[PDB]
RNA sequence: ACCGUGAGGGAAAGGUGAAAAGAACCCCGGGAGGGGAGUGAAAUAGAGCCUGAAACCGUGGGCUUACAAGCAGUCACGGCCCCGCAAGGGGUUGUGGCGUGCCUAUUGAAGCAUGAGCCGGCGACUCACGGUCGUGGGCGAGCUUAAGCCGUUGAGGCGGAG
RNA sequence: CAGGUGGAGCCUGGGAGUGAGGGCGCGAGCGAUAACGUCCGCGUCCGAGCGCGGGAACAACCGAGACCGCCAGCUAAGGCC
RNA sequence: GGGGGAUGACCCCAGGCGGUAGGGGAGCGUUCCCGAUGCCGAUGAAGGCCGACCCGCGAGGGCGGCUGGAGGUAAGGGAAG
């Protein structure tokens, strides 16, 4: 069984035993949260509106961090005009435990 | 006091003189000149003050 | 004091030329073609983050509508059936919903052309 | 064991020589001198030198018996340029340069029972 | 500053001292720029394209030639040709006004002494152009060494002492500069070497 | 050296090792060169000798390619190889999407406008004295010395003409 | 006289670049109620937005002013065999 | 920019952030000087060759291995071929 949730402005598939990198969240590496969020169960039915309310789904904050380094570069040619810029964005790696609906 | 504690006021040396080094600097190239012409040119124009 | 390049431009070029490994010809060997090619890649590579999002959405919606156009349903309804329904879920993104969970994707169906008949 | 002999700054052009080399390459050493005597190259004496020289490094300092060795490995590489001037037409002065090469025959014995 | 020690031969004695309460570090620091700077030699050259050796013939003729385009070969693009805007021989002195040439004196002075690292005496003992001597004086002063010593005395034979020492900096009164003090940890006067630097300044 | 009848022009080219201990002798070879032996802390320090980059040229291996089409890359997936328990990462490129080199000059260039074969190294906003703003400080109805003279391990001070 | 706090305005100063513009709309002149022609005026965009979407492809036409990231959502022009 | 009085450097908050000629502001690195009669170095300096690692928006800085065989030079300031 399985659920829809919603964090980061994203939706992703849940499932309890899941690791799972989020948009960086605010909470201890190692805390504990439920995102009073869902939108499907893996068992039909629950579904209707943005989000059923009888329902959640908890996740352990695995820990907080920066993802590889990409390199952003721009380029406008006969114009003498170059930029370097390196990104890196803020994770946070969650697991999936329990389906509270 | 000591040699390495000295250091002088934040202005006072200034230093960064400019340059017509690279790009990203931004005064490079033609190194704040412009395309131009006289101006441009070495020796440059007449006395402009007159 | 004099200060000579020195080791300043040996280093600079390699950077360039490890940035360039794997690319064809001297645009790999030859320091200045290594960059030239650089630019391009710079470029390419924003541009087409950007528009990455963009070739997945069209995917997306592709399998959708072919999903859906397996139940007599265009995209074009669907999409009103979820809007109006207040099913503002399928992120178009979860229509691997429409692959391993037809079940439940059919129920969206069932529930899109539902309000809205 | 593994042995091998090379001839350096042999005035041969890398690219002539080359192509005997390659013609050689992975057999034995029975075969590849009843190919270099019949080969018309001025880089087949050259190789069959090198060759011959291999072998004799292999039988007197390697122990490895000249019945089962074969050319395990074979290339020749760039010596250093000789340039000369070629005078030409109207006062020129052409440069041509006489090339050199480094020729390594490197032998194995076979794996032979 | 004020309270200063003076090592007389009969006891520690401490002596007053009209030193400026506040230091300036920057004008401390202009001071030592300026003697840094008016002790340099000036003495990298280099040859523009007119000093050079090479005649002052065209290489080639300006067209039709169907290479680039040259004068001589001291020309700066040429290897071997002059050099643009290297050095020449320069003066690097200038006249740093004498108002902050005292004032910096008194200041690095009064830094020494507000840490406590100032300290006069009289006459010494192990005198004569001996180390030996010196050293056991100094040992028997608290100078063991243990941290960089300015010595001011006008004594030839106090200076040729402690000369040799990798831990001594020596100086006549008249030489009290300001760079070698705030190098060495400790500053050490005879009272007739702090006389005239009460003389220099004011 | 070389170029020029001549006046005159005018280069390139430094580095084994602590010490020659500079490789006896043997083998292939006409020699060159190499393979052993030997010297050495090190011999890809062996005398075309410290370090030994890049272009450039070879040998061997992994992935790949003979119904595809292109500024040569990029974004996706996927196969194959490699590292690692591990998830992960590295190499390669099959198909799909997108995509008009760099500089310069221009109203406007991928431009069929200029320049560049490629690589390495040399290569262009300085200095002096004046001036004008600004600024960090010193002293302020005042501020400041110049040349010189005295001193000095790279020590400073005097000097008031101006 | 009021609203208007804005990379607005004014004053004194330091540093510039520019003084080859071009296309389009509208108002005229020259031209032939020709020219991607020319010369002014009011605007605008390109210039410097040869970055994005549409216009098959295309500086200046329609949409829209790109700080970075996302395999999220709504839209504009334009489109939906 | 405003608070947070934290006077710090720190937080929430809201805005701005296409860009040529140019103006301005921060820094990185190269040679030399003081710091040095010091410190790093044969248990291996400078330089070279790799790196999928770490910090920095970036210029860069580290770290690890191989090469190399005798130099190098911090914090912090100074001057430029
Ligand atoms: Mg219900
Ligand atoms: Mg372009
Ligand atoms: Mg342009
Ligand atoms: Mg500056
Ligand atoms: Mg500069
Ligand atoms: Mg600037
Ligand atoms: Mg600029
Ligand atoms: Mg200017
Ligand atoms: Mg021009
Ligand atoms: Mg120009
Ligand atoms: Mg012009
Ligand atoms: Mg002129
Ligand atoms: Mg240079
Ligand atoms: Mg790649
Ligand atoms: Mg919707
Ligand atoms: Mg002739
Ligand atoms: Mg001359
Ligand atoms: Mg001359
Ligand atoms: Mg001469
Ligand atoms: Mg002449
Ligand atoms: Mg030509
Ligand atoms: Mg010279
Ligand atoms: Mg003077
Ligand atoms: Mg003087
Ligand atoms: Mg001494
Ligand atoms: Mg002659
Ligand atoms: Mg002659
Ligand atoms: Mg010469
Ligand atoms: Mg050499
Ligand atoms: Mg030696
Ligand atoms: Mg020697
Ligand atoms: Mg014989
Ligand atoms: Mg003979
Ligand atoms: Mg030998
Ligand atoms: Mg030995
Ligand atoms: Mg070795
Ligand atoms: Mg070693
Ligand atoms: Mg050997
Ligand atoms: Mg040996
Ligand atoms: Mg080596
Ligand atoms: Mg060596
Ligand atoms: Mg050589
Ligand atoms: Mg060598
Ligand atoms: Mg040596
Ligand atoms: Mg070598
Ligand atoms: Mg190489
Ligand atoms: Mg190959
Ligand atoms: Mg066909
Ligand atoms: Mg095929
Ligand atoms: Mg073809
Ligand atoms: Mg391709
Ligand atoms: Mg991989
Ligand atoms: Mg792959
Ligand atoms: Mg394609
Ligand atoms: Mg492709
Ligand atoms: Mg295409
Ligand atoms: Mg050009
Ligand atoms: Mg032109
Ligand atoms: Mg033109
Ligand atoms: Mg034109
Ligand atoms: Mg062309
Ligand atoms: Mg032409
Ligand atoms: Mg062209
Ligand atoms: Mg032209
Ligand atoms: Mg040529
Ligand atoms: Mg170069
Ligand atoms: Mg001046
Ligand atoms: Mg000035
Ligand atoms: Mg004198
Ligand atoms: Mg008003
Ligand atoms: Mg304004
Ligand atoms: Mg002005
Ligand atoms: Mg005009
Ligand atoms: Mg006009
Ligand atoms: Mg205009
Ligand atoms: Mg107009
Ligand atoms: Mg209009
Ligand atoms: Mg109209
Ligand atoms: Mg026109
Ligand atoms: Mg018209
Ligand atoms: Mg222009
Ligand atoms: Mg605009
Ligand atoms: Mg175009
Ligand atoms: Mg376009
Ligand atoms: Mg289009
Ligand atoms: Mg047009
Ligand atoms: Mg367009
Ligand atoms: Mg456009
Ligand atoms: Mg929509
Ligand atoms: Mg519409
Ligand atoms: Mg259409
Ligand atoms: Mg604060
Ligand atoms: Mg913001
Ligand atoms: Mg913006
Ligand atoms: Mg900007
Ligand atoms: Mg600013
Ligand atoms: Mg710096
Ligand atoms: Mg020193
Ligand atoms: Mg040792
Ligand atoms: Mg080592
Ligand atoms: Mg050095
Ligand atoms: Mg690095
Ligand atoms: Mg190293
Ligand atoms: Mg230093
Ligand atoms: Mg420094
Ligand atoms: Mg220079």
């Amino acid at each position: 069984m399985f659920a829809i949730v919603k964090t980061g402005g994203k939706q992703y598939r849940v499932e309890p035993g899941l690791k799972l990198r989020v948009e960086k969240l605010d909470a201890e590496p190692g805390a504990t949260v439920e995102l009073p969020v869902l939108l499907l169960g893996g068992e039909k039915t629950v579904v209707g509106t943005p989000v059923v309310e009888g329902a959640s789904v908890v996740a352990e904050v695995l820990g907080h961090g920066r993802g590889k380094k990409i390199l952003v570069s721009k380029f406008k040619a006969k114009v003498q005009y170059r930029r370097k810029k390196g990104h890196r964005q803020p994770y946070t790696e969650l697991l999936i435990k329990e389906i509270r609906g | 006091m000591k040699l390495s504690d000295l250091r002088p006021n934040p202005g006072a040396n200034k230093r960064r003189k400019r340059v017509g080094r690279g790009p990203g600097s931004g005064h490079g190239k033609t190194a704040t000149r412009g395309h131009k012409g006289q101006k441009s040119r070495s020796g440059g124009l007449k006395d402009p003050r007159r | 004091p004099r200060a000579k390049t020195g080791v300043v431009r040996r280093r600079k070029h390699k950077k360039i030329l490890k940035l360039a490994k794997g690319y064809w010809g001297l645009r790999s060997k030859s320091f200045r073609k290594a960059r030239e090619t650089l630019f391009a890649a710079g470029n390419y590579a924003y541009a087409h983050r950007k528009r990455r999002k963009r070739d997945f959405r069209r995917l997306w919606i592709v399998r959708i509508n072919a999903a859906c156009r397996q139940h007599g349903l265009n995209y074009s309804t669907f999409i009103h059936g979820l809007k109006k329904a207040g099913i503002e879920v399928d992120r178009k993104n979860l229509a691997d919903l429409a692959v391993r969970e037809p079940q439940v994707f059919a129920e969206l169906v069932e529930r899109a052309k539902a309000a809205q008949g | 064991m593994e042995a091998k002999a090379i001839a350096r700054y042999v005035r041969i052009s890398p690219r002539k020589v080359r192509l005997v080399v390659d013609l050689i390459r992975g057999k034995s050493l029975e075969e590849a001198r009843n190919i270099l005597r019949y080969t018309n190259k001025r880089g087949a004496y050259f190789v069959a030198k090198v060759l011959e020289s291999a072998a004799a490094n292999a039988v007197n300092n390697h122990d490895m018996l000249e019945d089962r060795l074969y050319v395990k490995a074979a290339y020749v590489d760039e010596g250093p340029a000789l340039k000369r001037v070629l005078p030409r037409a109207r006062g020129r002065a052409d440069i041509i340069k006489k090339r050199t090469s480094h020729i390594t025959v490197i032998l194995g014995e076979k794996h032979g029972k | 500053v004020y309270q200063i020690p003076v090592l007389s031969p009969s006891g520690r004695r401490e002596l007053a001292a009209d030193l400026p309460a506040e230091i300036n570090p920057h004008l401390l620091w202009e001071v030592v720029r300026w003697q840094l700077a008016k002790r340099r030699r000036g003495t990298a050259s280099t040859k523009t394209r007119g000093e050079v050796a090479y005649s002052g013939r065209k290489i080639w003729p300006q067209k039709h030639t169907g290479r680039a385009r040259h004068g001589d070969i001291g020309a700066p693009i040429f290897v071997g040709g002059g050099v643009v805007f290297g050095p020449k021989p320069r003066d690097y002195s200038y006249t740093l006004p004498k108002k902050v040439r005292k004032k910096g004196l008194a200041m690095a002075v009064a830094d020494r002494a507000r840490e406590g690292k100032l300290l006069l005496v009289e006459a010494f003992a192990g005198v004569n152009g001996k180390t030996k001597e010196f050293l056991a004086w100094a040992k028997e002063a608290g100078l063991d060494g243990s941290e960089s010593v300015l010595l001011v005395t006008g004594n030839e034979l106090v200076r040729r002492a402690a000369r040799n020492l990798p831990w001594v900096v020596t100086l006549a009164p008249e030489g009290l500069n300001v760079y070698d003090i705030v190098r060495t940890e400790r500053l050490v006067m005879d009272l007739d070497a702090w006389e005239v630097f009460q003389n220099r300044i004011g």
